[PDB]
Parts: structure tokens; sequence; C-alpha cells
């Protein structure tokens, strides 16, 4: 007849020993992901136009 | 308070449909970006154009985690709520216990006389990032609900093939250091939201030599949770398996708080498709 | 529903499978139930109604 | 077990069918649409 | 004043007692109407605003792009004014250059947030509210008509207690509380 | 106009409403006097107001009580909260004020769940 | 009682009545003919009567037929040629290399007739006529009135071919 | 093009986008000319010209 589902996997010892080598190889290489902590002279004119920028901007802040 | 959370949903919610409505002008834009690096013939509509032309300063001034994790990704290690279903099972009780080891950060509650909005709205009011909700049957657990609390995303899971760590055997005590985590397989855009939740999930900057190692692999859609220690040997090194195992499989995923019902669906395990068995992921 | 099957085991032995109904909508056949003999439960795509009938194509 | 090696199998099946298919056509669709579009040139030129 | 004839007209093209090219097309006046602001100084002193501003992007504009300068300092001001409440999306900073204006911060105003929330009914109303002194910004009222609102009091907007019109509203509902003589 | 007032009492899960207005000196809840509510031994507890305060100022007035929802002490608690407070706010409204205080001050000194309730939100670490 | 929220009484612009740009502030419907038939066009019946235009003088003198007799030709019956004053003045108006041209259709046995509008759009002359009688065919070679005329119905279009000329929506030619 | 600042940049990105906008425009709506009166446009060009 005709079936419609993928059946729930049968946990077995070759698939564990699949995962096993999967975590074993990542841990003998040490690339195991995580979420580390996010972490935190030109020119005549261009130092003129910066000046005048900032100085106008802290005038309208 | 509770306003300030209403408009600010409110706000999201527009912010998503102007980001909508942009994703066809970032692609304009980044090809006139390629047209000014190199010299090209510039196509039909974008070439008629007057306003892209005259604006086109400002944009080539202009210019990854997902937007509801975004501000506190690694800064405030999250902290986390396990609370069981609605008159507790003992089996029930035992695994929630164990699920709040294998987290760090994390508080377990149990739960009669409560109503879902009244805990939630404590919850928020209390001030607390993710929650974690635990259905079973018959002792055996079998379903698992997720949320992220300021008006985050909720992921369900089932969840089949548990045996609790005291069945395994009576060994002893878990040693709680800032686990690792290692994803395998995962390709889709909804990989990576439940790789984003469930690293989120986890607790945020460990160390570089911490022993203890909890694995994420997608095995056919289903996926499995294992967790070990490990300790380095010379030439092999040897992990040892402790902490329940379990096999977990995604069926639904909502863009609000668990106590909605009726938010915006962005995911949906269909079941009676004709090619429900074809697809993965789908 | 109820008089597709006469045993548990016979149930049980066509578990897991799909069902149409004849008005056009699907559904799979999932477990047995135990106060009746035959009886089994399912999960369509849409409300049933009554007055329908559950067919199961086999070869 | 029997369930999931029936589904394997007819997945693999209409795989198989699909790719037969759009090779077949792809083919003759590259192959025969030069010559039409060679003897165009020709019957123009004609 | 005449509707003055073939000959003349054509004799007096240019010219016009009712609007001038100077006027543009009475802006001004045509904004407070649909705002129902009080003075002609308030809109020539948002236009100030609004100036000042968009020379400001003309001038980041002017720098190379690649200079985190740049690109930090439009960054804070998209913050800034995302915050302030005058334009809407924080992305464009092409809208920061052209989405800037003085309807936008005049709606930004009190009267219009409460023809927003829907606490008055339309804008005219919410403005003879506010004059009378019913309404009031979190911990204290306010009495000048022209209060400029952004985002983080918009949510503490709110009518005062022991107001006839809280004590309509929650007559209405069925709901006064005398205990609080609301 | 009938010089009147209007309030609400509330305990876990249940509504008791209390009309105060200017009268012969009777109560009356549900449509039936107050000797006649149902637990029997909480009908102290619902005197409990009158009985900290006194007589006359409830000889002067009017109670109309009506409750919805809850369970048997739910209820009872209602009933005790909204009489104190619809007895303070027609004290406030119609006569003086040191006489409101003067209330106000006895009540809260006997027990504060007369003049505010708790609705019991959780608290989680 | 001073009428609160009191405002300065300035001028709309969306609203008055001053402002010339603000000054600007039983149906019918045309009969189908009773001479046409669907396609049939029951009346015309010999003689004829054609109108001549512009671009046919230019592709007659080009081609050297001579006016009635080619129409006689074509046509097969009697015919009478006319031209309006709005075509006549467009030859004018295209000028002295074509003078020769505009001798040859200054003919007395072209009668001609007499219109009245400004402008000298031979075209719309041409269309409104047509769309006003059902009665007058029309030569010509130029192509959009050439498309304008084959979409009205009923009403033979007229130009040359070669060295004769041709019809091309008559049911009797023959 | 970094230390390219001001008018000089402005007016090198108006003329990189009109040439790489004229190899397959329609040449109106590539080049519109700026409105000026009739007398003064004229003036001006008379001007150039000389
Ligand atoms: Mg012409
Ligand atoms: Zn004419």
């Amino acid at each position: 007849f005709d079936r419609t589902a993928k059946p729930v996997p049968v946990i077995t010892s070759e698939v564990t020993e699949s995962l096993e080598d999967m975590i074993r190889r990542r841990i003998q290489d040490s690339n195991f992901d995580d979420l580390q902590r996010r972490t935190l002279a030109l020119s005549e004119e261009l130092q003129k136009a910066h000046s005048e920028i900032s100085e106008l901007y802290a005038n309208l802040v | 308070m509770l306003r300030r959370q209403a408009r600010e949903r409110r706000e999201y919610l527009y912010r998503k449909a102007q980001e909508l409505q942009d994703s066809q002008l970032q692609q304009k834009r980044q090809i006139i970006k390629q047209a000014l690096a190199q010299g090209k013939p510039l196509p039909k509509e974008l070439a008629e154009d007057e306003s892209l032309q005259k604006d086109f300063r400002y944009d080539q001034s202009l210019k990854q985690v997902d937007d509801e994790y975004a501000a506190t990704s690694g800064i405030m290690d999250p902290r986390i709520i396990v609370t069981t279903s609605r008159d507790p099972s003992t089996r029930l009780s035992q695994f929630a216990k164990e699920i709040k080891l294998l987290f760090p950060n994390a508080v377990r509650l149990n739960r009669g006389n409560y109503v879902m909005p009244n805990l939630v709205d404590a919850c928020k009011k209390s001030g607390t990032t993710d929650l974690v909700v635990l259905h079973e049957h018959r002792g055996v657990p079998t379903s698992l609900t997720i949320s992220h609390f300021p008006h985050g995303p909720t992921a369900q899971f089932s969840l089949h093939n548990v045996v609790m760590r005291h069945d395994i055997i009576n060994a002893g005590n878990q040693s709680e250091v800032n686990p690792h985590l290692i994803f395998d397989n995962f390709t889709t855009a909804l990989g990576k939201r439940v790789v984003c939740i469930l690293k989120h999930l986890f607790n945020a900057g460990p160390k570089k030599d911490s022993e203890r190692v909890i694995t994420f692999a997608n095995r056919g859609d289903f996926i499995s949770v294992r967790q070990h220690v490990y300790v380095r040997t010379r030439e092999g090194v040897e992990i040892a398996e402790v902490g329940p195992r379990f096999e977990m499989r995604l069926f639904e995923l909502r863009l609000g708080t668990l106590e909605n019902k009726d938010a915006d669906v962005e995911w949906q395990l269909r079941r009676f498709i004709r090619t429900a068995n074809k697809k993965d992921y789908l | 529903i109820k008089d597709m099957f006469s045993s548990a085991m016979e149930v049980a032995r066509f578990e897991g499978a799909q069902i149409k109904t004849v008005s056009g909508i699907r559904g799979e056949i999932k477990r047995a139930l135990s106060k009746p003999e035959g009886h089994y439960r399912a999960a369509f795509e849409d409300k049933i109604l009554m007055s329908d009938i559950v067919i199961l194509r086999s070869w | 077990f029997e369930a999931r090696q029936r589904i394997e199998e007819k997945n693999k099946e209409s795989s198989d069918y699909h790719a037969k298919m759009a090779h077949i056509v792809n083919t003759i669709n590259t192959e025969e649409g030069a010559e039409k579009n060679k003897y165009e040139r020709e019957r123009k030129l004609r | 004043v005449r509707k003055l004839k073939h000959h003349e007209q054509k004799l007096l093209k240019k010219v016009d007692f009712l609007e001038w090219k100077q006027d543009q097309g009475h802006r001004d006046t045509q904004v407070m109407r649909t705002y129902h602001i009080q003075n002609r100084e308030d809109y020539h002193k948002y236009n100030r605003i609004c100036g000042d501003i968009r020379r400001l992007a003309n001038k980041l504009s002017l720098l190379p792009p690649t200079d985190p300068f740049r690109r930090k300092h439009e960054q804070l001001l998209l913050d800034k004014l995302y915050a302030m409440g005058v334009l809407t999306t924080k992305s464009k900073i092409s809208d920061l250059e052209n989405k800037v204006t003085v309807s936008a911060i005049c709606r930004r105003r009190l009267p219009v947030i409460m023809h927003r929330l829907k606490m008055a009914e339309t804008i005219q109303d919410a403005v003879k509210f506010i004059e009378q002194g019913h309404v009031r910004v979190g911990p204290n009222l306010i009495n000048d008509p022209a209060y400029l609102v952004t985002r983080n009091m918009e949510d503490y907007v709110t009518w005062v207690d022991n107001s006839k019109i809280k004590k309509t509203l929650l007559r209405y509902r069925n709901q006064i509380d005398d205990f609080d003589f609301s | 106009a009938v010089p009147s007032v209007q309030t609400f009492g509330k305990k876990k899960s249940a509504t008791a409403v209390a009309h105060v207005k200017a009268g012969k000196g009777l109560i009356k809840v549900n449509g039936s006097p107050i000797t006649l509510v149902e637990p029997e031994i909480l009908r102290f507890k619902v005197y409990e107001p009158l009985l900290l305060v006194g007589l006359d100022k409830f000889s002067n007035i009017d109670i109309r009580v009506r409750v919805t929802g809850g369970g048997h002490v739910s209820q009872v608690y209602a009933i005790r909260q909204a009489i104190a407070k619809g007895l303070v706010a027609y004290h406030q409204k119609y006569v003086d004020e040191q006489s409101k205080n003067e209330l106000k001050k006895a009540f809260t000194s006997y027990d504060r769940t007369l003049l505010i309730a708790d609705s019991r939100r959780p608290e989680p670490k | 009682t001073r009428k609160f929220g009191l405002v300065k009484r300035t001028l709309n612009t969306k609203k008055d009545q001053r402002l010339k740009k603000n000054q600007e502030n039983t149906r019918n419907i045309p009969q189908v003919s009773s001479a046409l038939f669907f396609q049939y066009n029951q009346a015309i019946k010999p003689p004829y009567q054609v109108l001549i235009d512009t671009n046919f003088i230019n592709f007659s003198i080009q081609k050297k037929v001579d006016i009635v007799r080619g129409m006689m030709d074509c046509l097969l019956a009697k015919c009478n040629p006319l031209i309006t004053d709005c075509v006549m003045a467009e030859l004018e108006k295209l000028g002295p290399k074509y003078r020769i041209a505009l001798k040859l259709a200054r003919d007395p046995r072209i009668k001609r007739l007499s219109c009245s509008h400004k402008g000298t759009y031979a075209d719309d002359c041409l269309v409104h006529r047509v769309l006003q009688h059902k009665c007058y065919i029309v030569a010509t070679n130029d192509a959009g009135l050439k498309q304008r005329i084959r979409k009205i119905p009923g009403i033979p279009l007229m130009s040359v071919g070669g060295h004769a000329y041709v019809i091309e929506k008559l049911p009797d030619v023959f | 093009d970094d230390q390219v600042i001001g008018k000089a940049r402005s007016r090198t990105l108006e003329m990189r986008l009109n040439r790489l906008s004229r190899v397959n425009g329609h040449q109106d709506k590539i080049n519109k000319l700026e409105k000026v009166p009739m007398h003064i446009r004229r003036g001006m060009i008379d001007k150039h010209v000389k």
C-alpha cells in the first residue's frame, strides 16, 4: 500500500558510533561552536572639513 | 509598561514591512555599486531613473545574528526558567530537573494553579530571557516549547527517545562547566534560525579549556542531542557520555510568545501533503 | 474509524498509513484503540463531517 | 522498518525517472534545434 | 478684480494679487491648516531646524565614502533622529536627506499624538483639550500646546485623574471607581 | 441629582459591585438582607467593617451590593472590601474630609486588605 | 468664554475662490446608421462620389494616371471626384514644387465643396465627414488614415497600386 | 577616489553615472536640461558663445 511518513528512527549501535566519531573528530580538530562575547596625519583640507562638520554637528545636537 | 511592549511590537512589524519593500531597492543599489566599480552598460529601469542616480551619494555611503536577539547576543548571559505542564507527573519532574541541570543559568518552576498569560506576563515583569515548558505522556517526555521573552519567537519540538541519567546508571554528579557546542549538517535558513535560538539558549562566552561537550546533529530531520565529558589523551581522546539523551524533532514555530496562539506562523510542519515523505525539512 | 478492521493487531499491522475520504481530503491512520475491537484513530487535514466515508487504496 | 525501506525506494525511483526524462528532452532540444536554425539560416539565404 | 477680458489679459499676463512667486504655494499656510498650529514663527523655526539638518547631510555626502568618521557619525545622527521621532525608517540615509519635513516634526507634536492614540476625536478638539488642561505628560500636566514628544514619552501621555473626561469614559464603561475619585 | 457613588471590590476571581447612596439606613446584598449571607462562619467577616467603625454611619445611608463569580471565601472578602471602599467614597464625596480621614485611619490600622486588594502575581527568581 | 484654540484667519488655497488656479470649479449616444447594415452599406449604388487627398494626388502624378478615366478604370461605373477646400489648401501649403500637381487638381471637372472649420488637418476634415454621412468613398494613401477608415464600419477605401487603382471594402466592384 | 573630497567628488559622480546611463538610455530622460526662462537662457548662451 501507500505509506505517508518517515517513522521515528530506531537509534542503534552503529549510528551512535557514527555520532561518536563525529564528536571525537571534531574534538581532535578542536573546532566546536559557541557564542563568544561581543567585543566592544590625513590631509589639510580633510582635517578642515572634519573640524567644520564636527563643530556644526555639536551645535545642531 | 505593557503599552511600551505593545508599541514595540508595532514598530518591529512596521520595520519588517519596510524591509520587505526595500529588499529590491537594496538589489538595485548593489547593481549600481558593481557598475561604478566597473563601467558597464546600465540596464533599462535604473538607467532611465532620476531619483536613484540623484540620491546615490548617501546610498553609496551606506552598506549575522537574527533581529529578535540582536542587541543582547553576547553581552548579558541569558537566564532561563523551565516549568512543568499542569499537575505534574513524577517522571516528568525528574526529567525537567535534569534539563535544568543540563543548562546553566536555569531555575525550575513547578506549576499548579497557574494560567499561561499570567505566568508569561509575570515572567516579563520579573525580567527573564528565555523559557522552557515541558509536556509529557504517561511518564514519557514528548513535547517541549521554547520561548524568547521580549515578544520573541517560540519553537515547539517533539521529543521521543529519552532516557533519564539515573536510569542510565546511579553514577554521580555533573560538573556544570560552561559547555561547548557542535552543529552538524545545518543547511537552510530555518536551520540557521534553530541554531540561533539554541545558541542564544545556552550560556554566552565559554572558556578555552572547558571539559563538557554538547552536540547537535541533524540526522534526517531528527535533531539528536547527546552530551559527553572529554579528557584529552595523547592519541585517542576519550569521551564519557553523561546527561540524558533523546531524539528531538521540530514541528512548529511561532513569531510571537507561546501564550498568543495567533501570531505570525513563520514555519509549520506540513503533514498531509503529497510530497511529505519526499522532501527534507519539508 | 470504527468498521474498517476486526482486531487490534490487524489495525497495528496497517498502522501509519495514508487514507483519503470520498470528499477528497487526506489523512493518516495512526493507532489502535482499546475498548472496542477493530476501531482505530486517524488525523485528517481538515474537520471531517459525520456523513463522510473513508477509503484506503491498496493493491 | 518496512515503511522506511519502501518509502526510501519510491523516492529513489522518482528521482531516477525525473533525471532520465530531463536528459532525453534536453539532448533532443539543443541538437534538433541547432539543426532547425541552421536550416533557417540557409532558407533565409536560399 | 475684473475677470478682465481678452486683450487686457494678454497684456497683463504676469500680474497676480493673490499668490506670488515668493510664497511658494502658501506651503506654510497649508501645513498650518492641516495640523492646526498657532504661529507663523512656529512654522519658520521648524523650517530652520530642517534646513540645518540638510546642510549637515550634504557635507556628510561631500566627505569620501569609506571613512569611519563618516559612517559612525551618520549612523549616530540616524539614532538621534529615529529616537527623536521625525523620520520613520532608520536605514535609508537618503531618507535622512529627503524625508525630513516640517510636516513630520509638526506631526510629532502633541495634538497629533492625541489623534494618533485616539485620545481626542479630531485635532482641533485635541488642541481645545490641551488648552483647557485635562491631559498630562507623565507626572505633570502640559499647558503650552506646542509640546514636542519623543517615543519614550508617547509611552506615558495620558489623561489626568479626577477629570470629568476620565469620569465620562469609565462611566460609559460602567467602571468609575470613586475611591480613587476617578 | 441623587447624591450617589459607586465602587468595586475584588478577591482572586470574583467581583463585588457596591452602590452607595443616601437613604433610610438599610443594607441589601443580592436582593436579600445581610442577615442571610451563606457561609455562616464568615458572616462575621462580612460584618467586620460595620463593627469596626460603628453603626450610625450605616444608619443614615443605603447600600446595594451585587457579587458575581468566584467561590465562597473569595466572594466574602470581595463584599467586605466593597463595603469598605464604598463607605469611604461616600464620606469623601458628600460629608467632611475629616470624617473620611478618621475612617481611613481606623480601617487601615486594622487590616489593609479592606482598602487595597492583593491580586497575587508570582515572584520568579 | 473667548473661543478656545483660535487661529489667525489665513488664506486657504484648497478652498477659496479668488485664486485663478482655483477658479475653474442628459446623456448622449450616437445611433448607428439607418443606411448601414452590419457591414453591407445598403445605401451606396452607382454613381459614386469620391474624396481625393494630397497623398492620392501625389501618387497619381507619380504613376501617371489621369483622374476621371483612372476612376472609371477602378470603379467600373460612373463616379464623381470631390476635393475639399482644406485639401486644396493643404496642397497649396505644400507649395511651389508641386504647383503642377495643384494646377492639375484644380480642374473644372472636380466640383470642389466648401468646409467650415479652423485648421487644415485634412485627416480630421475627411474622417469627420465620413463618420458624419456614410456615403462618400475615400481615396488616399496615408497609412494612419488607412488604418482609421479601416476601423470605421461600412466605408470603402481606395488607393493606388502598381499603375492602377484598387479599392478595399466594396462588395460590388464587378 | 578617496582623497577626492567635496564638490569635485559630486561632479565626478554625476559624470560617471551620466555616461553609464547614456550608453543604454533614452536621451531625453538621460539628459533633461533644467528649466530657465527664455530671455535669461538666451542671454547666457549668447555670452558663452561670445
Ligand atoms: Mg497630411
Ligand atoms: Zn476642410
